């Protein structure tokens, strides 16, 4: 018998800008409108009614902007951090396919839509046909960001770091809190070279937090090994270091998302010798998306 | 080494797959072939050699790459941010290759990205920490960047930045970079491989030789900008090396191929910091390098030839000897070489200028003398060396005479070997010989006496006495006599084997003396005391033949002596010839044994006393008996035979040694002998008739007789037709 | 091609051979050497070795070694030749007693010398040579010695003679012609 009516969501602004994707769980591809916060959100629900002769009775129609987290992939504790609801019609019927203006003024976006292993935070328009038994609940994911221009400062992380009457080096990382299409420029300043070293690499590395306090699930993946080095050095060799950060898809620094999951990154200087050692030091970076913005100038 | 084969094997397979994608116009794809196969230079397994010819299997394959990239770019089918794009792979020896590639474009491409990228490129190189890739890729870099770099000469396509100034700086630290890591060739890899570390420095040195030619090629380095920044700038990698082939390979590169006007002035820079090298180092080959370039700008002409500013001489001597204060352990054979140099050097750039040449083999003297070295012997290379050395200044002076001439020549000859010592004078002397030297001061007559006293303490003094009479001929009136009297005296205490061959012409010397005042007759007029005094200084040389246990020679000597002195007429010469005569007649009468000498003396003697028409008949007949006498003591008939026909002419009674000649023939065994002899009577009185008369025509009958009586050979018809000719002459029809 | 040269005192009179003499004798071309003597020194007979093989040597007045002969003769193809110094002759340089030497001999050719003079001379059907001094070595009966050597071609029954005196600085030559009897 088919469904007996298909709920289709139109934005009267989903055809502005572009698109600007993200990865989803088994690696497939999803786009969903990017949005920021303060936008308003308006369109036209259309509701197809499929069945001729038939008829669809229902106790309300309503359209719901419902920004939610889901953890531990578990549905019982779905958490609505937005709820916006926009009530479409009232108790009534649908004999045909019914165009239902919505507008949710000024949507508020407290965070960008990001979606980790056991973190998915999505926007979405759910629209709630209440019937007698089963209400059809048609989902239309929006994508977010977390907009924020550039950081007054950003200091050089200047540090000593080594291994006692093994290895002493400089490394010396310019900025601190990055925006995800920068790139690391500094240098490794050697000051002790006692071991058969093999290599350096540099691990961009993420910390995904996950749960509320005690109940914490840090997911940790190096999306990148960056290559520098190789071989044993001696005394007196400086490495400026310049890696692009644009071929790895990154994510925003997130501090504690509603004291629910938090997105750390962190640099991790690794040093292999010919006999198959590793020396790791962590530095903390926060990332942070910029602006889709026209590219010129510099102050 | 099968590590390598594979190597090239996955090269190509990505080589030809790039190129297929490049031909696709799938540029970022053919990169990832690329990116997929410079990561064979990540291995560390491979020989030097062997890492090496991948390299420039690489070399010319990503060229092939950058003939793409560069038609690509050139026709402005430009692909935008490669400079960035190739910075996305993992593996660090791809990305930057491909950088290098974006590079050079942009460079030609781009002329106002010239000095930035230089400055960034060449810095990002040790974006690596390798001692084998890290030579490689740079002189790949070299070969990329091989003539883009600036100049004077430049385009005027004025974007451009950077300058001969830029060039310079660039490959200084490119020079840096190789020359610190090519001693990191030294203690790289295991510790059992040293020589083999060391033997691939002999290799790949070169490539960092390529930098030093590029340095040449610069016209807009000067002696300015050299000598201020690229000298002290190579100097400064000169002296930071710490190893000793590095530092060998470099230096003699140094030299040859930067031209020989920019070592003009380098002369007290350079050499200090040769002075700076190790105790290693071939600092011989440097210093040959040295001279033999300099010394071949010092003979090419089209130019000024040496600054006259510039005395090399004694900036030499003061430099080199400070190259010995500052080495260590030092072989003889290194001080010699170098002093041969500067015996060469002083003497082909200062020709015309002699005490030069003196002060430099002054201070070779000195040099050995201060250097504790015992008598040197033939067995070690110090005597080839020395010989090599001492061979010099007698082979480059043109005239001989100055050689003699050295006052301080003397000193070198006495620290050598006895053959050596031997086998040198001969050749100085044959030097003095072989070349005609004329007329001899006083001062090398003392030299010449003098390097005879380095030889003799064989027939090479007869021929140096030869022409001891023509280089020591002189035009003098007296002092010619002094000349022989030193020959008399210093060649008189060379021993006695010698004299016997230089009296003899040293007396006629005396007699060219002597009758060189018969042309100072009228000249002189103490010519004929002179030649008394020569006359018996000949007796006195003729005494050392007497002492000498000499017996024929003086003979004729004195028979010249009769015959020098009655031919000259100086004073008392009658009696000296007398004298003579007397001397000669008792040494012929003293000891000799055999005949036919004695019958030489005598024929030659009563030759010339029949010329001698000076002893008057009151000295000629006691002569005239004397020679009779003399005949009389001989053993055999017919010799005796002759002397007393010979007799008979110094009467012009004649006819009466004539008789005796007849009786003298008649007492003679073989009828073959007597008959010719018989014969040598009649013609001796046809002789005397045709200048008494009837003896001949009873003789020639009585031969007639005399002839037929006996049996024949092959001489007995050779007197017949001679006894008929000599018919045919008496007949005088 | 033969050679005639003597009275050379290479150690005793003068220094050696005249230059311009000693450039005219290239070896190569003459086959064979005669000399008169008094080479003085092996250098002459050592030299005259490098000039040609076919060198014949008599003793002059003044020559030291004993193995060198008085005398030779030599019958070449057509001809006669003595070869002697000419210290053995009566108030040397008399034309009779030469005559004679020829008279004893029978050769048709000699050589002779002794008094440093150049002389040549055809007589009683027979030829002389007197090359002098090729030196110029002094001599007591005549002050002025002049250098001079004498070379000589023999084809059949003829000899050409050809020899070269030093007058002044300079090569000059006389010739003269030589038939066998």
């Amino acid at each position: 018998f088919g469904p007996i009516c298909e709920i289709d969501v139109a934005l009267n602004d989903g055809e502005t800008r572009k698109m600007a994707e993200m990865k989803t769980e088994d690696g497939k591809v999803e786009k969903h409108y990017l949005f920021y916060d303060g936008e308003s959100v308006s369109g036209k629900v259309n509701l197809a009614f499929k069945q001729p002769g038939k008829r669809l009775e229902h106790q309300g129609i309503r359209i719901e902007f419902v920004g939610q987290i889901e953890l531990f992939n578990d549905k019982s504790n779905t958490h609505e951090f937005v709820n916006l609801v926009k009530e479409l019609a009232l108790p009534g019927e649908l004999t045909q396919s019914r165009s239902y203006d919505f507008e949710f003024m000024q949507v508020e976006k407290p965070y960008e839509s990001y979606i980790g292993a056991n973190v998915r935070l999505r926007y979405f328009l759910k629209v709630t046909i209440v019937r007698r038994l089963t209400d059809l609940v048609k989902e239309y994911d929006l994508i977010v960001h977390q907009l924020a221009t550039y950081p007054d400062v950003n200091n050089s992380i200047k540090m000593e770091v080594g291994i006692e009457d093994c290895l002493h080096i400089e490394f010396e990382y310019n900025k601190s809190k990055y925006h995800l299409k920068d790139v690391i420029v500094g240098k490794i300043y050697f000051l002790l070279v006692r071991i058969k070293i093999q290599h350096m690499e540099l691990q961009l590395i993420k910390k995904e937090i996950t749960g509320i306090g005690p109940s914490t699930t840090t997911e940790t993946e190096t999306i990148a090994k960056y290559e520098i080095m190789d071989g044993a050095p001696v005394k007196g060799e400086s490495i400026p270091i310049r890696l692009f950060l644009a071929g790895y898809d990154p994510t925003p620094t997130m501090r504690d998302v509603n004291k629910k999951f938090s997105v750390r990154y962190f640099l991790n200087l690794v040093l292999v010798d010919e006999e198959d050692r590793r020396y790791f030091k962590q530095q903390e970076i926060i990332l942070w998306r910029k602006a889709p913005e026209k590219l010129r100038k510099q102050r | 080494e099968k590590l390598l084969d594979e190597a090239i094997q996955a090269v190509k397979v990505q080589s030809f797959q790039m190129k297929r994608c490049l031909d696709k116009n799938k540029l970022m794809d053919a990169l990832k072939h690329a990116s997929n196969m410079l990561g064979e230079l990540r291995t560390s397994m491979l020989s030097p050699k062997s890492y090496y010819e991948l390299y420039m299997a690489i070399s010319d394959e990503l060229h092939y790459l950058e003939v793409y990239l560069t038609d690509e770019f050139a026709k402005g089918r430009k692909v935008a941010d490669l400079y960035e794009l190739v910075q996305y792979a993992g593996n660090i020896i791809p990305r930057l290759y491909l950088l290098i590639t974006v590079g050079v474009v942009y460079v030609k491409s781009f002329p106002q990205s010239r000095k930035d990228i230089l400055k960034d490129l060449v810095e990002m190189c040790r974006g690596v920490q390798h001692p084998l890739r890290g030579l490689f890729l740079r002189n790949y870099l070299l070969q990329c960047t091989r003539n883009i770099l600036p100049d004077e000469g430049e385009p005027t396509d004025e974007e451009t930045t950077g300058d001969i100034s830029d060039s310079m700086d660039f490959v200084l630290l490119n020079f840096a970079e190789m020359n610190k890591l090519w001693v990191r060739m030294q203690h790289q890899g295991h510790s059992r491989d040293r020589e083999k570390r060391e033997r691939e420095r002999q290799e790949l040195r070169i490539l960092v030789g390529t930098n030093l030619v590029r340095l040449s090629q610069l016209e807009g380095v000067n002696v300015e900008r050299y000598k201020q920044i690229v000298l002290t700038g190579i100097l400064e990698q000169v002296v930071n090396c710490r190893d000793a082939l590095a530092q060998e390979y470099l230096m003699e590169c140094i030299i040859q191929v930067f031209p020989d006007e920019f070592h003009l002035q380098t002369l007290n820079p350079f050499l200090r910091a040769c002075a700076e090298l190790h105790q290693n180092v071939n600092v011989k080959n440097i210093i040959i390098a040295l001279i033999d370039r300099l010394a071949l700008f010092a003979h090419r002409e089209d130019g000024p030839g040496i600054p006259a500013e510039i005395k090399l001489f004694d900036i030499f001597s003061q430099q080199v000897a400070t190259v010995i204060q500052s080495r260590q352990d030092m072989p003889s054979e290194d001080v010699v070489s170098l002093q041969v140099s500067l015996i060469n050097l002083a003497m082909k750039c200062y020709p015309d200028r002699v005490d030069y040449v003196d002060k430099v083999l002054e201070t070779t003297v000195e040099i050995f003398n201060k250097l504790n070295l015992e008598h040197i012997a033939t067995s070690s290379a110090v005597s080839k060396e020395l010989t090599r050395l001492l061979k010099i200044p007698v082979d480059t002076y043109n005239n001989i005479l100055t050689v003699l001439k050295l006052k301080h020549f003397h000193p070198l000859f006495e620290y050598f070997d006895y053959e050596s010592r031997k086998s040198m004078s001969c050749y100085v002397l044959s030097n003095v010989l072989d070349y005609n030297t004329e007329i001899v001061s006083q001062d090398q007559v003392d030299s010449i006496m003098n390097l005879v006293s380095t030889l003799i303490q064989f027939a090479d003094e007869q021929s140096l006495v030869g022409r001891f009479i023509h280089l020591l001929r002189s035009d003098d009136p007296d002092q010619q006599y002094l000349i022989l009297n030193t020959a008399r005296k210093h060649f008189g205490a060379g021993g006695n084997q010698r004299i016997r061959f230089t009296l003899p012409p040293l007396v006629f010397a005396a007699y060219q003396l002597a009758f060189r005042y018969k042309e100072n007759s009228q000249m002189d007029d103490k010519w004929e005391k002179k030649c008394q005094k020569i006359f018996s200084f000949a007796h006195q040389t003729i005494s050392a033949l007497i002492k000498a246990e000499l017996a024929e020679l003086p003979l004729r000597l004195f028979l010249q002596g009769a015959l020098a002195a009655g031919e000259i007429g100086f004073e008392n010469h009658e009696t000296v010839a007398y004298e003579f005569m007397s001397q000669a007649f008792s040494l012929y009468e003293d000891e000799i044994s055999d005949s036919k000498a004695q019958l030489a003396a005598i024929t030659l003697i009563i030759g010339t006393f029949e010329r001698m028409k000076c002893f008057s008949e009151e000295n000629h007949e006691p002569l005239r008996t004397q020679c009779a006498l003399a005949a009389s003591k001989l053993l055999k008939k017919p010799d005796q035979g002759r002397a007393v026909s010979t007799c008979a002419h110094l009467f012009w009674r004649v006819m009466e040694c004539l008789k005796k000649a007849l009786k003298i023939a008649n007492q003679c065994m073989d009828p073959s002998l007597q008959v010719q002899l018989f014969i040598e009577i009649l013609n001796r009185y046809i002789y005397f008739y045709e200048k008494t008369i009837q003896v001949l025509n009873q003789l020639i009958q009585k031969i007639r007789e005399d002839l037929p009586n006996l049996e024949s050979s092959e001489e007995t018809e050779q007197i017949n037709k001679h006894f008929h000719n000599t018919l045919e002459h008496l007949r005088s029809r | 091609l033969v050679l005639v040269l003597g009275d050379l005192h290479i150690p005793h009179r003068c220094n050696s051979l005249p230059a311009k003499f000693k450039k005219l004798l290239v070896p190569g071309k003459i086959q064979h050497i005669l000399c008169t003597g008094n080479l003085c020194t092996k250098e002459s007979y050592d030299y005259l070795k490098t000039l040609a093989g076919d060198v014949h040597i008599v003793r002059g007045d003044f020559d030291e070694n004993l193995n060198y002969p008085e005398q030779k003769v030599v019958t070449v193809g057509q001809f006669k030749i003595g070869l002697i110094h000419g210290h053995q002759v009566i108030p040397w340089g008399d034309m009779a007693s030469l005559a004679l030497l020829q008279r004893q001999f029978d050769v048709d050719i000699l050589i002779s010398g002794h008094t440093h003079k150049f002389e040549a001379f055809e007589h009683e059907n027979k030829f002389y040579i007197n090359p002098g001094s090729a030196t110029g070595a002094y001599n007591a009966l005549e002050t002025n010695i002049i250098p001079s050597f004498v070379l000589m071609d023999i084809q059949a029954s003829t000899v050409v003679t050809y020899v070269y005196q030093l007058i002044g600085d300079d090569v000059k030559v006389e010739r003269i012609e030589y038939k066998k009897s």
